[PDB]
């Protein structure tokens, strides 16, 4: 049996969001790497960030639609769910809305905790914290502890306070 | 005491049986046959998940065959594979393939190793 | 910045087969006697010894060729670009030279695969 | 240039010592004992032994060499790039001790160890026909060495006594050969 094996060797996150949401530019970010040469992400990448004493194993999935219906395949053994909007790309709202309800509904994230990142709000376009909470009913999710960020993935700003959220909730 | 003497037992059958070719052999085979699409690179590909999921089933598939053999139960092979023994009279390098099926981190390095090899391998013989 | 081409430089030279070629057939050569168990023999530090020669010579003679000075390397290998345009695959018979538990890993790993092959063949 | 290369390494936090002292100290033992592995079967060492411990913020990468006369003259092989110097004794073995000071006294004198921190542990302190480490550093006259910092200690590799104390005082050392 599989399972048996793992005691032969730590927390799994899955980072989710629509293509331009900017997920690997947050994860190389909890990474400490250089920002300078991401481009559209074609599969997923993982990296490890040690910090708060936990080893967190970070699934950055590619947002395009053509990799959406993969996504499934990196669902098991997820232990936290990041999930990323642009929030200056209002005209998406309504796509990224729908993903996340489907990944909300998803068997294998039954109890998931799940922070989300408003992300690039560096640029005033950006949409408060949470005119973007609502027109996505979040205060209607009832099985699941969650939470909104207000975040900034290029300069830094509030990445930290959003990850601090991740892992009290481990 | 002795149900302790007896999964130091099955430690030292398994290590036996990851050292051996029923195991190696198909291991081996595979990790041969399915690398070539592993590049060397940061980002991961679909298609790596994939072959991740057939290795999977193989190694799922060898072990299942080994302890049905040797009639070994399944609570006695978790109460060994927890054991401290088994990392201890067992390789890391014989432990590699196994832990690779649970971690896809070192399955694609194993994978990506792999390819780098025989990649090298064909480029020499390309002209000598 | 001629410290980002001096680490490209690097890692091509280590993807390359002028570098992998002649670490190739020294492990292929030598790995026979690295058994895989825990104790290791007074032998293969000697072993060891002749792959840092090796390597050193490979990367001296590459330096040279391609006109990189020993400062230039230096400053390349300690920027953190070195880790990042080059794989810990790709680094892994480089790091062998200074660290001997990386040595041994890749020659016991060698050992292993080569003998499962001549088990194959004759299977 | 090959010391260039451990810039190479993720956190170039690691920390090389070397064990040492005569057959049947305890060495491979006390390694056991540090990696917290089982020391049920334990033999005399032909070769060496490496255990990468991570303790207190470094990586210590203990080599514990073979102390039979036989491999002593391929100690020599084992010095440079020594940061830390672990000296064992037997101390319920008092008819070896001349023997042992010998080996301790030329690895102090050796070109390729100066300056390296040197840690004593006294082992065996288990046993009751154990001497003292107080008559032990009398005896190896200790108090004499200069141009290194040591410490000696008090232990037993087989119960674990002691041993975490000795290895306190290496993680506090680390850098001592350098600063030096
Ligand atoms: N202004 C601003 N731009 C950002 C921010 N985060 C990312 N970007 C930019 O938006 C683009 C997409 O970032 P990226 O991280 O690639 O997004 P992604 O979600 O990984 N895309 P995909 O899922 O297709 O691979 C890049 O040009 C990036 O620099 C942010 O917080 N603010
Ligand atoms: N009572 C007692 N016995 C000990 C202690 N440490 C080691 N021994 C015993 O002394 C013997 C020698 O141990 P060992 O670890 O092999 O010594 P060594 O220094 O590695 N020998 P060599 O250098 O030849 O390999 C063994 O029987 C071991 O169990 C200790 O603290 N107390
Ligand atoms: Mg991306
Ligand atoms: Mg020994």
């Amino acid at each position: 049996l599989l399972s048996i094996l793992r005691k032969l060797k730590e927390v799994r996150i899955l980072l989710l969001g629509l293509d331009n949401a900017g997920k690997t530019t947050l994860l190389k970010q909890l990474a400490s790497e250089d920002i300078s040469h991401i481009t559209p992400t074609q599969g997923f990448n993982i990296k490890s960030v040690q910090s708060q004493g936990f080893k967190l194993n970070v699934w950055d999935i590619g947002g395009q639609r053509k990799i959406r219906p993969y996504w499934r395949s990196y669902f098991e053994n997820t232990d936290i769910l990041i999930y990323v909007i642009d929030s200056a790309d209002r005209k998406r709202f309504e796509e990224t809305g729908q993903e996340l309800t489907e990944l909300l509904e998803e068997e294998k994230l039954s109890c998931v905790p799940v922070l989300i990142f408003a992300n690039k709000q560096d640029l005033l376009t950006a949409a408060p914290a949470s005119e973007i909470a609502e027109g996505l009913n979040l205060h209607t999710i009832r099985d699941r502890v969650w939470q909104i960020q207000s975040c900034s993935a290029l300069t830094g700003e509030g990445v930290q306070d959003g990850m601090n959220w991740v892992c009290k909730n481990v | 005491a002795e149900e302790e003497d007896e999964v130091e037992w099955v430690v030292e059958s398994i290590a036996g049986f990851l050292r051996g070719p029923d195991w190696s052999i198909p291991i081996l085979d595979f990790v041969e046959q399915k690398c070539e699409v592993f590049d060397d690179e940061e980002e991961s590909k679909l298609t790596y998940t994939e072959i991740h999921q057939e290795y999977k089933e193989l190694v799922e598939k060898l072990l299942e065959s080994y302890l049905k053999e040797i009639g070994i139960n399944e609570d006695q092979f978790q109460e060994a594979c927890t054991s401290p023994l088994a990392k201890t009279r067992t390789s890391q390098a014989i432990l590699q393939p196994v832990l690779a099926a649970e971690d896809f981190t070192i399955f694609k390095a194993m994978m990506v190793q792999k390819n780098i090899e025989m990649q090298l391998q064909a480029i020499r013989i390309i002209q000598e």
